[PDB]
């Protein structure tokens, strides 16, 4: 089987600048003078589409900005300027052999500038603790990078234990991430703290956000 | 212009079967060889199995040989893939892609051009569950509430704010699977304003365990 | 980032009034000068309003002299629009857009550099009506169904294909206004083994009626 | 005031071709040498984008494949090379005096390839005859250009009487239009005829699209 390997792995590109994806072959992939790799697109819920074809074929309907390259082994996707819509996972592929083998994609991403987090906190609901559960929930929301670390202290304590962080892609108009953090604990250790704290470090800023409830 | 829509997904369990088509349009169907592709968040995209225009020719990725079939129905435009056997392994997206040849001069070139939507397939005994819907109620001219929708199996789940009325500030985050049970979490910003002198409410639906709830989030008190 | 929301729009009678928020963000409010700017068909985008960071100036439109009254509250981050002697001419999509300054080397130049989404506001005398949904039921490999909404006012409805599920190859058509009622439909293809084998219904909301109905498609016979 | 006066009106453009649309006002909008044209971008339930100010200055995060020029009275956009993401509707504005002025806008669309319609006809429900109303829908889908000539016959008759035609904007990924012509009767006037027929003229093709049902 040959292998395709992408790098790097993610990027972050400002919007005017030129992105470049790297996709190495372990075996080669031109057979005579034509390299069969191939370049796919793939923006989130969306199913894949047709970059470039042969290595530097422009796929239908694909702006002169994307452009492909590389022979034998080596392979890369360029992108010239970068625009606010190109946000996506990028796939190498040969059709060279079977079986028909891809690359594990490269996710390119608008670098915008640094966005701070807009954090908010819920304890749980009435009808939650009715039924015995508390979850306590915290959004993180519109930041920029996603590099974030959410913490949790009860009462003071470092929880590392019963939390849930989720993230969202890159918005699609905004380029900024958000995430939500999900404490579970049961109704009857929620009721043994008093105070829930949700914290964020982010790198626009030396203090976290500290956003807390006392039940 | 070219098109195909995949269908039959589903939730199987671990040693079942399951059939999934995939309908085109567009293009002389009985002239193209068709490709199923799959995808999983470990897995990236992976090549499934391929049939050409009369099906003379067939080839099935390793993982796949021995368990599903690849089939068409030229007349129908169908593309079909016959799952059996089925192991976690196995769950992911389904594409069915067509496999297109650019009249090179160099001789044509074939390059799976067109793809679709794609199937969820999930194969699990884990049990169908039906989740739980909860307000999230505040504790600035901008005020964030959300709903918080656990315990339930299988993906995935929709949600909407006031109808998809309130669409804009609206972040719905992926769920997360914390011991056969998912969980997920919405929030929708709305000038203080509007809150509460203007109900706000989230409209959950569950296809799966056929469960369709709207929870309104009222102030906490 | 630079956030604007507007609120308040709405169903008025001809000689009445409203009042529009805009709740701002993201930027030092009390710093800039804001605008309220309309559309409607028979407009395009048509200037209404404009008032300094103080106040000390503001500016209205021909047509909204002596009725409308811009304002703000630095504090509350909101600026406002109260409309009285409304009249239909005014039925129109209302954005408070922000004033922002473009530091030049000629000096600073100013330019509606951010707007919100808007607001509805329609004056009409029309009465208050819901809709009613009728099932579209076919007389390929692709079959196209459908929903028709008609006699309700005002605008808007929602309309939804299995709860959001069926989301692509989805028609949702301009209303028209025949005679004070609005009339939509809306159109979905899916693959013509899923119907009727699998359930394919519009879910129809029409809030100013407080009217929410889900119709299934169902063969005619 | 000053009147912006757009060029042309509609505009339907290939993608990688150069999109140049035209502005001009009644009075001269620059101030000494800096002219105050602005240019704004609006794309169907979106609010306008700032574009081009000052006639020829990008604004923010806006390619370089936008430019705006002209001085005094006339002024341009152009747009090269055409994109998937550019249709919208453009305007320009005047900020020397008070009021401030907009143009009426001009819709620049996507020249893709022609593309028949698909129709589709349905009678009325059992439930909308139950109430004795019978509204005939017809659904003209995915074509282009949008011009399109869409006619009812009853019995073979046409029928300009009672029919309500809607257009979709140009769609997003497709670049096409779509359409519903609906056909209003009472219950008993619908049960008065047998054929029912719906028709569609359009470039693809000479002979119309006849789709029609026998009540």
């Amino acid at each position: 089987d040959t292998v395709l390997t992408q790098s790097p792995a993610s990027l972050a590109v400002s919007l005017g600048q030129r992105a470049t994806i790297s996709c190495r072959a372990s075996e080669s992939v031109d057979y005579y003078g034509k390299s069969f790799m191939n370049w796919f697109q793939q923006k989130p819920g969306q199913p894949p589409k047709l970059l470039i074809y042969a290595a530097s074929n422009q796929g239908s309907g694909v702006p002169a900005r994307f452009s492909g390259s590389g022979s034998g082994t080596d392979f890369s996707l360029h992108i010239h300027p970068m625009e606010e819509d190109d946000s996506a996972m990028y796939f190498c592929q040969q059709s060279k052999e079977v079986p028909w083998t891809f690359g594990g994609g490269t996710k390119l991403e608008i670098k915008r500038a640094d966005a701070a987090p807009t954090v908010s906190i819920f304890p749980p609901s009435s009808e939650q603790l009715t039924s015995g559960g508390a979850s306590v929930v915290c959004f993180l929301n519109n930041f920029y990078p996603k590099d974030i670390n959410v913490k949790w202290k009860i009462d003071g304590s470092e929880r590392q234990n019963g939390v849930l962080n989720s993230w969202t892609d890159q918005d699609s108009k905004d380029s900024t991430y958000s995430m939500s953090s999900t404490l579970t604990l049961t109704k009857d250790e929620y009721e043994r703290h008093n105070s829930y704290t949700c914290e964020a470090t982010h790198k626009t800023s030396t203090s976290p956000i500290v956003k807390s409830f006392n039940r | 212009d070219v098109q195909l829509v995949e269908s039959g997904g589903g939730l199987v369990q671990p040693g079942g079967s399951r059939k999934l088509s995939c309908a085109a349009s567009g293009f002389t169907f009985m002239r193209f060889g068709m490709h199923w592709v799959r995808q999983a968040p470990e897995k990236g995209l992976e090549w499934v199995a391929y049939i050409s225009s009369g099906s003379s020719t067939i080839y099935y990725a390793d993982t796949v040989k021995g368990r599903f079939t690849i089939s068409r129905d030229n007349p129908k435009n169908t593309l079909f893939l016959q799952m059996t056997s089925l192991r976690s392994e196995d769950t992911a997206l389904y594409y069915c892609a067509r496999s297109g040849g650019i009249e090179r001069y160099d001789g044509t070139y074939y390059v799976m051009d067109y793809w679709g939507q794609g199937t969820s397939v999930t194969v699990s005994s884990a049990k169908t569950t039906p989740p739980s819907v909860y307000p999230l109620a505040p504790g600035n001219s901008m005020v964030t509430l959300g709903c918080l929708v656990k315990g339930y199996f299988p993906e995935p789940v929709t949600v909407t704010w006031n109808s998809g009325s309130l669409s804009s500030g609206v972040h719905t985050f992926p769920a997360v699977l914390q011991s056969d049970l998912y969980t997920l979490s919405s929030s929708v910003t709305v000038p203080s304003s509007p809150r509460p002198s203007e109900t706000v409410t989230c409209n959950v639906a569950h296809p799966a365990s056929s469960t369709k709830v709207d929870k309104k989030i009222v102030p906490r008190d």
